[PDB]
Parts: C-alpha cells; sequence; structure tokens
C-alpha cells in the first residue's frame, strides 16, 4: 500500500542525478559570480527584513533558503572550508558545481554513478601530484610572507590598508612560530579610531586609575591584588614594603588610596575584570593574591613595559615586552564597528595561510594557471591510462578549467575567447602563466605577484571532491514529515 | 527535490538584474517629478490617514514604505544629500536610477557589469576633474552669499519671501564666521504672523515663572540644571551658594523654591526645552548640573543681559550679549503651521550650503549647466578610452544630460528641443551655458547669478556612481514575496 | 519580486489627473442644483439616521463621507467659503469644478500640466482686479452698515424684527472693528419671550452651583481651573489665598469642595464647556489653568461684575464689563425652537455680511453680472496675452458662464438662450446687467436691490483658482499606505 506517506520525496534513477545536477549547477552558478577580485557581491535579505552584502559563500548559503539536500551539501562545503582555513570558501563551492555538470554529462552516456567518482577520484589524487610539481617552495622570508598575506587581504574591504594588516600577520605568526600555533595570537577588539591605526604587541593589550601616576613603567613588579581598596594609608603602604611598582586590583579603587599610591610613585589600575586579571598572570609570570596581605615579593611579575597609550582618543593599559609573550595581541581598531568585524576575519584567514605555509613551503600560481596545468595533465594521464575512467579524467579535467573560464567571464573578457590565449600562452610558457582579470588577457602571474598557498588549492579540490562524490552515491533519500 | 520552500522567489540571470535595478528606477523617477523650482509635491498618506504635501525628495522618501533593498539605497542617498546640503536631493536619487535603467540597456547589449562599472568610474572621475575647470572660485562679499542663499530658498514654499530669509541666513553665517560653525545658530520657530515677519536674534534666544522674579537681569550668571527643584529650601540655599542670578531648570520648580528665588533676587525659569537647555550650555557656557548638590561656581555661565521683551504680544527671554557672541537665534514666525515648520528647514539647509561657501569656497551652475558640461565632457573622453568603456562614459554622459531635460519637462518647454539648444548653444557660449525656465530658452548662468556650491555636484557624481556600481554588481537577491 | 506592495496607490500621470477633474467636477455638479433663490435641496441621512436636509454646498459636503482627498479639496473650498464670506459657498465649488473640466479640454490636446497651472495663475490675477475695479467701493458709514444689515435679515422670519436686528449687528461689529472678529461677537439663545427681546452686551456671557457663592461679585478676580476639585479643603484653600472670588471649573466639583467655596465666599460654576472657558480667556483675560495648584494671581482675569442674570426664566453666568465690547452677546428669545432657531440663523447671516462689508467697502452685482463681465475680458485679455495661455484662459472665461447658465435653469429658463441675451444685454450695457430669474429676463440687477459685497467673489475666485491650479500639477502622487 502506501510506503511512504506525503509530505516526501523519493528520488529514484535518473530521478536523483538530475536533480542534484540542476540543484547543484545553479548554487554552484550562484557563489561562481562572487569569484576573483571581480566578484560579484550579493545581497541575502532574509525573513527579518536584515540586508546581508557579501561576497563570501558561506555568508552567501546561511541566509540561503535551502531546502534541498543537495544545496544543503554544498553549504556545508563552503562552512568546512570557511572553517579550517576560510580562503577560497567560494571555489570549493564552483568546483564542485563544475564536476557535477560534467559528470550529468557522462550519466546520460549510460555510465554508472559509482564509475563516475572513481575516475574523479583518480583524476584528484594525480592533481595534487602536479599542484604540488609545480609549487615553488616558499623560503623566515619576510618579502614572500608579507606577499602573500597581501593576495588574501585583496578584493576585500581591508584591502585599502592590505600592508598593515599584512604586516602584523607575519610578524604575530613569526612570533608564535615553533610548527606555528594560531593559539598563542590573541586579537583584541575595541571601538575605537581607524583600521590603519590596528598594531600588533609583543606582550599583554589589557584592555590607569590616577593621572599623574607613572605613564612608563620599565621592568614592572606587577603587584596582582584583587580585593578592593575601599574602605587607605596603611593599605597602601604595605604594597611598597613589597617592592611592587605596578599595582593591579581586580576591584574598587578609593581616591584617597589613589593619592597616597601617588605620593610612593606607583601606577595602579582599578575595576581589571577577571580574564584580564588571570591573562596578566600568564604573561607576566605574576601571582594572584588574595587580601593585601599574602603580596609577598614573590607574587610581583616583570613586563618589560607598561605604558598606557591613546590609542585614537581610546586610552588603555598595554603590557608588552613580557618576560615570556607566550600570548600575542593584535589590536585591531577602527570606526564602525561592522568594518573592523571584516578586518578581523580577514586577519583570521591571512594568519592561518602564513600558518599552513610555515608548516609547509610549497607555494602555487592562482589566476587559473595551475587549474589550467592541471586540467591538461589529467587529459594526458587519462590517455595513458584506458577503462571508462579515461572519459571520466578529461571530464575532471574539463571541470578544472572552469575556474579560469569563470574568471574570464566575471571579468568581461568572453569566457571562450579568453581560455584560447590561456591555455595556448600557458603551454608555451611554463604554467606559471594564468588570467589576468586586471589587463583582460593572459600574463605571468608569478610576475603579477598573484601567489596562493598550496594547501588553498591543494585543499580546495578535496573538499570539492569528497562531497560531490557522496552525492553521486546518492540515488535515493526518503524524507517524510 | 526541491531547493527552496513553495514559495521563495528566484530572480535568475537578467530577471534579477531588471528587478534590481528597476525598482531603484522607479523610486529615482518617482521623486523626479519634484525637480527645479517648478515640480508637483506628492500628498503622502501613511497608514494614520496623513495628507503630507511636500516638495523635498527627502521626506517624500523618509514617508514612503519602502518594501524593496535596492530603493532603500535611495532613501540613504536622499538622507545624506538632505542632512549635508538640501536642494539637489531630488537629483542624487534621480541620476542614481537612469544610470541602472542605462546598465540595463547595455546588459541587454551583452555587455558584461564590471566593464560596464569600469565606464562610470573613469567617466565619473573623468568628470569630476572637469567640474574643476568650470567650477568659479569666489571669494565676505555679501553679495554672492546671497545669491547662494536665494539659489537654496527657492524651489520652495519660501520662494515667496525668500529674499528676506537671505539676508537673515547670510547675516547669521557673516556675523559667525570664525570657521562655518553651524552649530551656534539656534533656530526659534512659532506660529503668529507672516514669514515675514521672522529676525535675526543676535544671541541665544528661548521663548518668567514668578511674578516675584527678577524679568531683567543684566549681569546674570546662568546656571544650568535638570532635575527640578522638588521633592527645596536648601535647593535654594545651595544654588545662592554659587552665587547666581538667573536659574534655568528643564523640569518643574516647585512653588516654595520659586518664592525662595524671587525673593533672593534670582530669577529662575522652569520647563526648558532640552533643545533650548543644551544650547544654553554651548552659548553662555553654564555646564548643564542634575541635582542640585552637584552644581557648584563653576557650572554658572556667563551672560550680559537676560531679559524678557513680549515680541509680538509674547513673552521671550534673550540671553544676548553671550561670552561668545558666536553664538545667534534666528526667530521664524509662520501662520500656519506647515509653513513654519517647512521654512525652519529650510532655513537649517540654508545654513549648511554657507557652511560650505565658508570652507569649500568652490562654487559651480545650475540649471543643467553643470551636467550639460559634464556630458560633453566625459563624452569626448568616451571616444578617447576605446573599448566597451567608451559606450560606458558615453551613456554616462547621456544620462547627465536628464538634469535639464527634466528641469525644461516640469516647465512645459520642450526637452528634445532644448538639449539641442542647451547642448549646441552650450559649445558656443563656454561653461556659462545653461537653461532657464522662467524665460523658456537657454540663457547666461553667470549673469543671472544663478550658481550653486561645488560641494552638492561633487558629492552627487560621486554618490550615485560609485553606488550604482554596487547595484550593478548584484545578480540574485532574496527579499520578500 | 515587488517594489509596491499591494493596497498602496500610486496616482500617475494620465491617471491621477484624470481623476481628480472627472468627480470633483461630479461632487461639484451635486450641489450644482442648489444654486440660486430655488435651488434644490437634498436630504443627507448619514448612517446613524440624522436627516440632514440642506441646500449649501458648505453644509452639504461636511455631511457627506468623502473617500479620496480630491473631493475632499472641494469640501475646503466651501467651507472656507462659509467663513470668509458665508455666501457664495455654493459658486466657489461650481466654478472649480468647471475650471477643471474646462483645463482637461487643453490636455487632450497636448497641454503640459504645469503650463496650464501657470495660465490660470494669470486670469486670477487679473481677473480679481477685474471684479474689483469693477466693484462699487462705497463710503464704515453708520447708515450703510444698517443697509447691508437689513438685506440680510429679510427674506427670512427675521425680517419681522430686521429693523431691531441689523443695528445689534452694527454695534457688536463697532466695538470689536479692531479687519472684524467673528469669534469676538458670541451670541446665546434663550427661550422664551420674543425676538424683539434680543440685547447686545458687552461681555462674554456663558450660557450658580454655589448656593451660599457669591451669586454677584463686584470686583471679581476670575479664576479659570481645568482640574477637577476632589480628593478637597487644600484646594478650596488655596483658591481664597490668591482672592479668587469666581471660580469657573471646566470639570466637575465636589460637594465637600463647594461647601470649602460656599464658606469662603467664592461664587464657583461647575462643569463650564471647553468653548465657553476658552471665551472667558480671550474675553477677560483670565488665563484657564490646568491644575488647581499652577493657579496663580496672575492667572486672575478682570470682570467688572459677574451676576447671576435670570433672563426670561433662565439662569445664565454674565459675565460682562471685562477689561478687553469686543465680545458681545445677543439673547435671542422666542416661543418656540423653530422660530428661536430661524432667528439665531438669520441673525447668524446679518452679522456675516457686515463683516464681508467691512472687509472691502465694495459690492459687486450678482446674477452672473460678474461672471458675464469676466468671461468676457477674460475671452479678450487671450487674444492678446498669446502662448498657449489663450485657449486655457478662453476655457476659464466659458467656465464663468456656468453660473449665470445655472441661475436661468434652476429658474425654468433657457440656460443657453438665457446667457446669451444677458452677454448682449451685458456689453451693450454695463457690469450690474445681471438675470432676474424672478421675473425671467435680463435686467439692471443694482436697480432691482439684489448686491452682493466684493469679498464674496474675491474669495471664492482666490480661493478656487489657486486650488485648480494646483491640483493640475497633481499628476503624480503615492499613497505608499
Amino acid at each position: 500500500i502506501i510506503k511512504d506517506q506525503d509530505r516526501k520525496s523519493r528520488l529514484m534513477g535518473l530521478e536523483a542525478l538530475k536533480s542534484h545536477i540542476m540543484a547543484a549547477k545553479a548554487v554552484a552558478n550562484t557563489m561562481k559570480t562572487s569569484l576573483g577580485p571581480n566578484g560579484l557581491d550579493k545581497m541575502m535579505v532574509d525573513k527579518d527584513g536584515d540586508v546581508t552584502v557579501t561576497n563570501d559563500g558561506a555568508t552567501i548559503l546561511s541566509m540561503m533558503d535551502v531546502d534541498h539536500q543537495i544545496a544543503k551539501l554544498m553549504v556545508e562545503l563552503s562552512k568546512s572550508q570557511d572553517d579550517e582555513i576560510g580562503d577560497g570558501t567560494t571555489g570549493v563551492v564552483v568546483l564542485a558545481g563544475a564536476l557535477l555538470e560534467e559528470a550529468e554529462q557522462l550519466l546520460d552516456r549510460g555510465i554508472h554513478p559509482i564509475r563516475i567518482a572513481d575516475g574523479y577520484e583518480q583524476a584528484a589524487r594525480i592533481a595534487i601530484e602536479h599542484l604540488d610539481k609545480i609549487s615553488d617552495s616558499v623560503l623566515k622570508n619576510t618579502e614572500p610572507l608579507i606577499q602573500t598575506a597581501k593576495t588574501t587581504l585583496g578584493s576585500k574591504v581591508v584591502n585599502s590598508c592590505h600592508r598593515q594588516m599584512a604586516e602584523i600577520a607575519v610578524n604575530a605568526v613569526l612570533t608564535v612560530a615553533d610548527d606555528v600555533d594560531f593559539e598563542l595570537i590573541k586579537v583584541e577588539g575595541k571601538v575605537g579610531g581607524r583600521l590603519e591605526d590596528t598594531k600588533l604587541i609583543k606582550g599583554v593589550i589589557v584592555d590607569f586609575s590616577h593621572p599623574q601616576m607613572p605613564k612608563q613603567v620599565e621592568d614592572a613588579k606587577i603587584a596582582i591584588l584583587t580585593c578592593p581598596f575601599e574602605p587607605f594609608e596603611e593599605m597602601i603602604r604595605q604594597i611598597k614594603e613589597t617592592g611592587a611598582n605596578l599595582a593591579i586590583c581586580q576591584w574598587g579603587f578609593d581616591d584617597e588610596a589613589n593619592h597616597l599610591l601617588l605620593q610612593n610613585d606607583l601606577p595602579a589600575v582599578r575595576w581589571v575584570g577577571g580574564p584580564e586579571i588571570e591573562l596578566i598572570a600568564i604573561a607576566t609570570g605574576g601571582r594572584i593574591v588574595p587580601r593585601f596581605s599574602e603580596l609577598t615579593a614573590e607574587k610581583l611579575g616583570f613586563a618589560g613595559l607598561v605604558k598606557e597609550i591613546s590609542f585614537g582618543k581610546d586610552k588603555m593599559l598595554v603590557i608588552e615586552q613580557c618576560k615570556n609573550s607566550r600570548a600575542v595581541t593584535i589590536f585591531i581598531r577602527g570606526g564602525n564597528k561592522m568594518i573592523i568585524e571584516e578586518a578581523k576575519r580577514s586577519l583570521h584567514d591571512a594568519l592561518c595561510v602564513i600558518r599552513n605555509l610555515i608548516r609547509d613551503n610549497r607555494v602555487v600560481y592562482g589566476g587559473g594557471a595551475a587549474e589550467i596545468s592541471c586540467a591538461l595533465a589529467v587529459s594526458q594521464e587519462a590517455d595513458k591510462c584506458p577503462t571508462l575512467e579515461q572519459y571520466a579524467m578529461r571530464a575532471f579535467a574539463d571541470a578544472l578549467e572552469v575556474i579560469p573560464m569563470a574568471l574570464a567571464e566575471n571579468s568581461g573578457m568572453n569566457p571562450i575567447q579568453t581560455m584560447t590565449e590561456v591555455r595556448a600562452r600557458q603551454v608555451k610558457e611554463n604554467p606559471a602563466l594564468g588570467i589576468d582579470c586586471l589587463h583582460k588577457g593572459t600574463n605571468d602571474m608569478k610576475h603579477q605577484h598573484v601567489i596562493e598557498t598550496l594547501i588553498g588549492k591543494k585543499q580546495q579540490i578535496s573538499l570539492a571532491t569528497q562531497m560531490v562524490r557522496m552525492i553521486l552515491k546518492i540515488d535515493d533519500i526518503r524524507k517524510p514529515g | 527535490v526541491n531547493i527552496f520552500k513553495a514559495g521563495a522567489d528566484e530572480e535568475r540571470a537578467e530577471t534579477a538584474r531588471l528587478s534590481s535595478f528597476i525598482g531603484a528606477i522607479a523610486i529615482g523617477d518617482l521623486v523626479k517629478s519634484t525637480l527645479g523650482p517648478k515640480g508637483m509635491d506628492k500628498i503622502l498618506l501613511s497608514s494614520d490617514a496623513s495628507l503630507m504635501v511636500t516638495n523635498d525628495g527627502a521626506t517624500i522618501l523618509k514617508n514612503i514604505g519602502v518594501d524593496n533593498p535596492a530603493a532603500k539605497v535611495l532613501v540613504d542617498m536622499s538622507r545624506v544629500q538632505d542632512d549635508e546640503v538640501g536642494d539637489g536631493t531630488t537629483s542624487v536619487t534621480v541620476l542614481a536610477a537612469e544610470l541602472l535603467r542605462e546598465a540595463e540597456s547595455l546588459i541587454a547589449k551583452k555587455i558584461h557589469p564590471q566593464t560596464i562599472i569600469a565606464g562610470w568610474r573613469e567617466a565619473t572621475k573623468a568628470a569630476r576633474q572637469a567640474l574643476l575647470n568650470s567650477a568659479v572660485d569666489h571669494g565676505k562679499f555679501r553679495q554672492d552669499l546671497m545669491n547662494i542663499a536665494g539659489t537654496t530658498l527657492s524651489s520652495k514654499l519660501l520662494t515667496h519671501h525668500k529674499d528676506h530669509f537671505t539676508k537673515l541666513a547670510v547675516e547669521a553665517v557673516l556675523r559667525l564666521k570664525g570657521s562655518g560653525n553651524l552649530e551656534a545658530i539656534h533656530v526659534i520657530k512659532k506660529l503668529g504672523g507672516s514669514l515675514a515677519d521672522s529676525y535675526l536674534d543676535e544671541g541665544f534666544l528661548l521663548d518668567k515663572i514668578g511674578v516675584n522674579q527678577p524679568k531683567r537681569i543684566e549681569n546674570a550668571k546662568i546656571l544650568i540644571a535638570n532635575t527640578g527643584m522638588d521633592t527645596m529650601k536648601e535647593k535654594v540655599e545651595r544654588i545662592l551658594k554659587h552665587g547666581i542670578n538667573c536659574f534655568i531648570n528643564r523640569q518643574l520648580i516647585y512653588n516654595y523654591p520659586e518664592q525662595l528665588f524671587g525673593a533672593a533676587g534670582v530669577m529662575a525659569i522652569e520647563h526648558a526645552d532640552f533643545v533650548g537647555v543644551e544650547r544654553l550650555a554651548l552659548v553662555t557656557g553654564g555646564e548643564i548640573a542634575s541635582t542640585f548638590d552637584h552644581p557648584e561656581l563653576v557650572k554658572l555661565g556667563s551672560c550680559k543681559l537676560i531679559e524678557e521683551v513680549m515680541i509680538g504680544e509674547d513673552k521671550l527671554i534673550h540671553f544676548s550679549g553671550v561670552a561668545l557672541g558666536e553664538a545667534c537665534t534666528i526667530v521664524l514666525r509662520g501662520a500656519t503651521q506647515q509653513i513654519l515648520d517647512e521654512a525652519e528647514r529650510s532655513l537649517h539647509d540654508a545654513l549648511c550650503v554657507l557652511a560650505q561657501t565658508v570652507k569649500d569656497s568652490r562654487t559651480v551652475y545650475g540649471g543643467g549647466c553643470s551636467e550639460m558640461l559634464m556630458a560633453h565632457a566625459v563624452t569626448q573622453l568616451a571616444s578617447r578610452t576605446p573599448g566597451k568603456e567608451a559606450v560606458a562614459m558615453e551613456s554616462y554622459a547621456k544620462a547627465l544630460r536628464m538634469l535639464p531635460t527634466i528641469i525644461a519637462d516640469n516647465a512645459g518647454y520642450d526637452s528634445a528641443d532644448l538639449v539641442a539648444q542647451l547642448r549646441a548653444a552650450h559649445s558656443e557660449g563656454k561653461t556659462t551655458a545653461g537653461l532657464d525656465m522662467k524665460e523658456g530658452t537657454i540663457g547666461d548662468m553667470s549673469v543671472l547669478g544663478i550658481t550653486e556650491s561645488f560641494q552638492v555636484k561633487r558629492q552627487v557624481l560621486l554618490s550615485a556612481a560609485e553606488a550604482a556600481e554596487v547595484i550593478l554588481r548584484v545578480d540574485n537577491i532574496i527579499k520578500a514575496a | 519580486g515587488r517594489g509596491k506592495s499591494a493596497y498602496q496607490d500610486r496616482d500617475k500621470p494620465a491617471q491621477i489627473r484624470f481623476s481628480n477633474i472627472s468627480a470633483a467636477k461630479a461632487v461639484a455638479d451635486a450641489i450644482r442644483t442648489s444654486l440660486g433663490p430655488k435651488g434644490m435641496d437634498k436630504m443627507i441621512q448619514d448612517g446613524k439616521g440624522d436627516v440632514t436636509i440642506t441646500n449649501d454646498g458648505a453644509t452639504i459636503l461636511k455631511q457627506m463621507q468623502v473617500l479620496h482627498p480630491a473631493a475632499r479639496m472641494l469640501v475646503e473650498l466651501s467651507k472656507a467659503q462659509d467663513i470668509e464670506a458665508g455666501d457664495g459657498t455654493t459658486s466657489v465649488v461650481i466654478i472649480a469644478g468647471s475650471l477643471l473640466d474646462s483645463c482637461t479640454k487643453l490636455l487632450q490636446k497636448g497641454i503640459h500640466p504645469t503650463i496650464i497651472s501657470e495660465s490660470f495663475q494669470k486670469a486670477l490675477e487679473k481677473g480679481i482686479e477685474i471684479l474689483t475695479d469693477m466693484s462699487r467701493p462705497v463710503e464704515s458709514d453708520r447708515e450703510t452698515l444698517l443697509n447691508s444689515a437689513a438685506t440680510s435679515l429679510n427674506s427670512k422670519v427675521v425680517s419681522q424684527y430686521s429693523s431691531l436686528l441689523s443695528p445689534m449687528s452694527v454695534d457688536a461689529v463697532m466695538k470689536v472693528i479692531d479687519s472684524v472678529d467673528l469669534r469676538d461677537i458670541k451670541i446665546v439663545k434663550k427661550l422664551g419671550g420674543t425676538i424683539d427681546d434680543c440685547e447686545l452686551v458687552e461681555g462674554l456671557v456663558l450660557t450658580k452651583v454655589a448656593n451660599s457663592g457669591i451669586t454677584r461679585v463686584e470686583k471679581a478676580k476670575i479664576g479659570l481651573i481645568q482640574f477637577c476639585l476632589s480628593a478637597i479643603l487644600n484646594l478650596v484653600k488655596q483658591i481664597k489665598k490668591t482672592g479668587c472670588n469666581v471660580l469657573l471649573i471646566q470639570d466637575a466639583l465636589s460637594d465637600l469642595a463647594l461647601h470649602f467655596l460656599n464658606k469662603m465666599k467664592i461664587m464657583v460654576v461647575k462643569d463650564i464647556e471647553r468653548e465657553d472657558i476658552e471665551f472667558i480667556c480671550k474675553t477677560i483675560g483670565t488665563k484657564p489653568v490646568a491644575h488647581v495648584d499652577q493657579f496663580t494671581a496672575d492667572m486672575l482675569g478682570s470682570a467688572e461684575l459677574a451676576e447671576e442674570v435670570s433672563l426670561n426664566s433662565g439662569k445664565l453666568i454674565k459675565i460682562t464689563g471685562c477689561a478687553s465690547g469686543k465680545t458681545v452677546t445677543i439673547v435671542v428669545r422666542g416661543s418656540n425652537k423653530l422660530v428661536i432657531e430661524e432667528a439665531e440663523r438669520s441673525i447668524h447671516d446679518a452679522l456675516c455680511v457686515i463683516r464681508c462689508l467691512v472687509k472691502k467697502r465694495a459690492l459687486i452685482a450678482g446674477g452672473g453680472a460678474p461672471e458675464i463681465e469676466l468671461a468676457l475680458r477674460l475671452t479678450e485679455y487671450s487674444r492678446t496675452l498669446s502662448g498657449m495661455e489663450s485657449y486655457c484662459i478662453r476655457a476659464f472665461a466659458d467656465a464663468m458662464e456656468v453660473i449665470p447658465s445655472t441661475l436661468a435653469e434652476n429658474a425654468g429658463l433657457n440656460p443657453i438662450s438665457t446667457v446669451t441675451e444677458l452677454r448682449n444685454r451685458h456689453a451693450q450695457g454695463e457690469k450690474t446687467t445681471g438675470i432676474n430669474v424672478r421675473k425671467g429676463g435680463i435686467s439692471n440687477i443694482l436697480e432691482e436691490l439684489v448686491v452682493q459685497p466684493l469679498l464674496v467673489s474675491v474669495s471664492a475666485l482666490t480661493l478656487a483658482t489657486e486650488t485648480v491650479r494646483s491640483i493640475l500639477k497633481i499628476d503624480d502622487v503615492v499613497n505608499t499606505r
């Protein structure tokens, strides 16, 4: 009788293939427009009447009414790509679609789904083999690093000052580099000033109480104190009988006590949040003591410099040059908190790309150059290996030409006529040549300084390949309700 | 097998762009009618059965329930162009629209959006440089000031008494001209008489609360107070300890404290409008205090003359002769209510343009004169820069010719003939060729004293252009059914 | 997608124009049949049931619920005319509906709206000037003031006492000739006796509650209070501290409060209509204090004698001898409300007429004389003014023939034929040349004793035209609702 109730949707046979094809191809065509510096932005206005002008695919799919399962999968590809390294969240999407777009072809020919995955798998395994071959292992190389970072801060809202963001990214990664740990990088964000003001501190930037107090303590003896100095001469005296020159109160601070401590020449900051008080103890080593009686001469921390600087009329306490600054600090200033959010996010990506690099000296060339080189390889390797997997590898390669073709598309130049000059100028002058969407045509990427980490492309092919493969194995989905 | 629930539209390809741009175009062509000193105001009606008859585009766009994302963009533009200068509000909106309509035109020509943006980017910047060669540089000539103010007050309801308000707006900007300070100019809108009864008070004006209290206190140290003097005797005492002769309470003052004020020779005034209490702290220098236990001898402002004159049978407290006479209060009197309110803002904006003259000593020529020059400039340039960029820059210029075109339409004078008459007579009469509605023919802009302020046009060209570019970068939005 | 939600109106060119003219005219046609001495009344039965059989366009337009604003406009005209001259309230609308229907004859041709509005203005500036310079500017003159009151009292149920009603009207105005303030002459009816007992008192006479209250205060000190006197002793005591011996409460009055006002010898009158409290404010000078608290000694008015006269078995609160006779009271007496209703109404007119005569010591002969007068000169004005205005103005003149055409109509005569006879007997005669609907044919209106103050015509022409001119510019108005 009635196996599946109403409110369902059962995809059997070519019905499952078709649905996914038209469903994905579409979602792949949507993001494809936002690819490259010429990417076309999108406005995602949910049901709350809120606008969402973003260039990132994950940010567009996270606000797009996705009801189809296949589409959701494409949403997990950009999300995964955006939760790991982030950069190229667009690629994986467009890439996945292309592959599927080609797959359908092989399908309508009578080629079974499973088989399609096979060829695409072998080809991909080889696509990387080549991409990891053309790479030019980058050098503590200050030159290349600052460059790669600029290739990630481009076409964004932080492009107006991608130089300052990259500079901070390089030093931040180089400092906490030992294998680089992204945890030893504290990204403090506060309103005030602009984007250009963003800096990096070799210590802890804890977000003074009295004025005349020493606005410049060299090798301070931080006296981490919790209990408030409220109801003042004897209480402040003991803090001066320990050797401490920098009092850090976690609670209140009576004015009377502030002036007395002033006469002693010891700058103090009252009302210091729990977290801050804890972090300061991890930076200088200072020990957190309860009452002002447990405060000895070994609970004092040592910071190379403690100066209160007004970062755009936003005066704050800076604790840098600590003994063991295991925790760095990247202060991102700026007016509209919205712009900064964009900067902080990009920074994340800028720092991750460096890390993937530092822990793997291998970089490729964007502009599709690599894609072209691969598409060519896979094709020839598809011939050196017959069997039905041959047509598969070929199709795979054809799907490796979309990225470039898209570039020419979003650039305005005829995608076809472009690939004409590309594939040509590419085989002649090595794959070091790609598509310059700025000059409309072909040109050596290595010279245009359009480089991209190997992990970017590397991972990109993977993610897209793995997901698409899954869907290919999906020929039936009984969803009740 | 379904990505969007039943009822989720999906604008794809042209349809998406066609819908997007048109939406803004409609809104742009709507307020377009209210162009030139001879437009057609709209009788808007909210949800509370309200009849709104205004010629100001901004206001019109702020009462219209915009249910379109793109359109809302115009609401912003008109909100910026209006909060900066005044008129032209309609211009920036309309122009921005026509561009998009010209965009969807090139799109139909298979011209990729990006290249379109590029063309406009060149054209706009090119046209900008041009507005410089024509922009006449002026310099305390109370003559031009009137010509500029008289052109800002026109195209409104005040056009009848624009001459009267011109002398006022200019007289205030010449007296308080130390660096263009519009924050020192208070606007007093009161009902009682025609608009020809409005004057300019050389000081702060804020339309007593005791017959026992000193009406006219020559030398009085104004003491601002927010909280009321009620729960009383200790209130009057403390205030007497600071040595004040003039008390200004924002809230209500009890009867008892009111008696001690008059008996102690301390003139007081309760229920003081916050807007009138805020400027007081900027006109006399009296620091506003919360409770009566906070103010002292430092919260006292210096005033040389605080009298109460029954102007037009109305008690007006004059605080003229403030420490920094660089602050006045133009009083406006209207018979009805809309007239008074419509005149107020009219002066506010009139003050803005003057603030632009005191800093931006650059002026242009209206009457579509400025645009026609642009249209002819960007054109020659278009032919210089080949590629799709040409048609773009070309279509940009032709889109700038619409300004005067509409200026002739709302005149009953055929535009088709005006465009030719103006464009041709512009290549012979230089940049001094502008449209003259009141004569139904092209006339000299400089000979008729018709000059706009640089800031105006500059903002528009820069605004619409770039803004539209982004609008053309979108090709898939999720709004509402 | 949607840019303009449903339910919202967006009156566009061809549509809105046609709409405003069509129904407006129709609306005019409605009361059009109620024009003339033999006009046609209409029984207006609203929802509730209140049946109103009136002939006055205003009394009709205000009794009818208008849906779209365009029609409401006419209601504003007849309503504005009913306050600026009283008579003519009917014509104004008719003429307006004629200009609209006439203008359209120009629109259909191709004439642009704004030009038409501009044209009509020229005819208005010239037109109005014609009626005036051609009117008969006689001497105020005490005599004429009595002739203007007599001709406005007869033809009614007050003609029986027109001789005694005319003077009172002249005296009432001579005491308010500040240029006459109708709202200064308050009328109070009091059933009983006869109309011949009408008396004009100098002071605001309202329409006692404290038995022990001074029902006759010599040197009173009027005191207005809005807030009710309930919980009481402290409230009454405070009233006797200001010296108030005549408390006039707008709200209710408690018994306990009455007893305290009866012991302090303070005449109190509770539940005083809001309209009354306002008149006592503009006549005695006593400021209507909101709360009994804010009441002070400076809110005390000046009353020479506030007694409780028993006018024909009626207890009214006479407050004559006010400070600043701008406020005259006419006690109308009549056996039945029916005869009193006529007296009051007819008197109202006798007042309105004297008001028009003073605002313009001229007077034009009705009967369609001034209409054909203008219609003639205007037709000649066109042939000399040139421009599209010609046609327009002519139609503006022909649109005047309606008044005289409608007169002969409501008289049974042949409108077309009769008018022509007038136009001929007009040129060959004088401006006094009109149509006598009572005899069937032309005749010397002035010699017939049928004159009308210029204000009547001026107001109509001025208002009507300005409006019609404006509406023409109503070709784009979104409702956004």
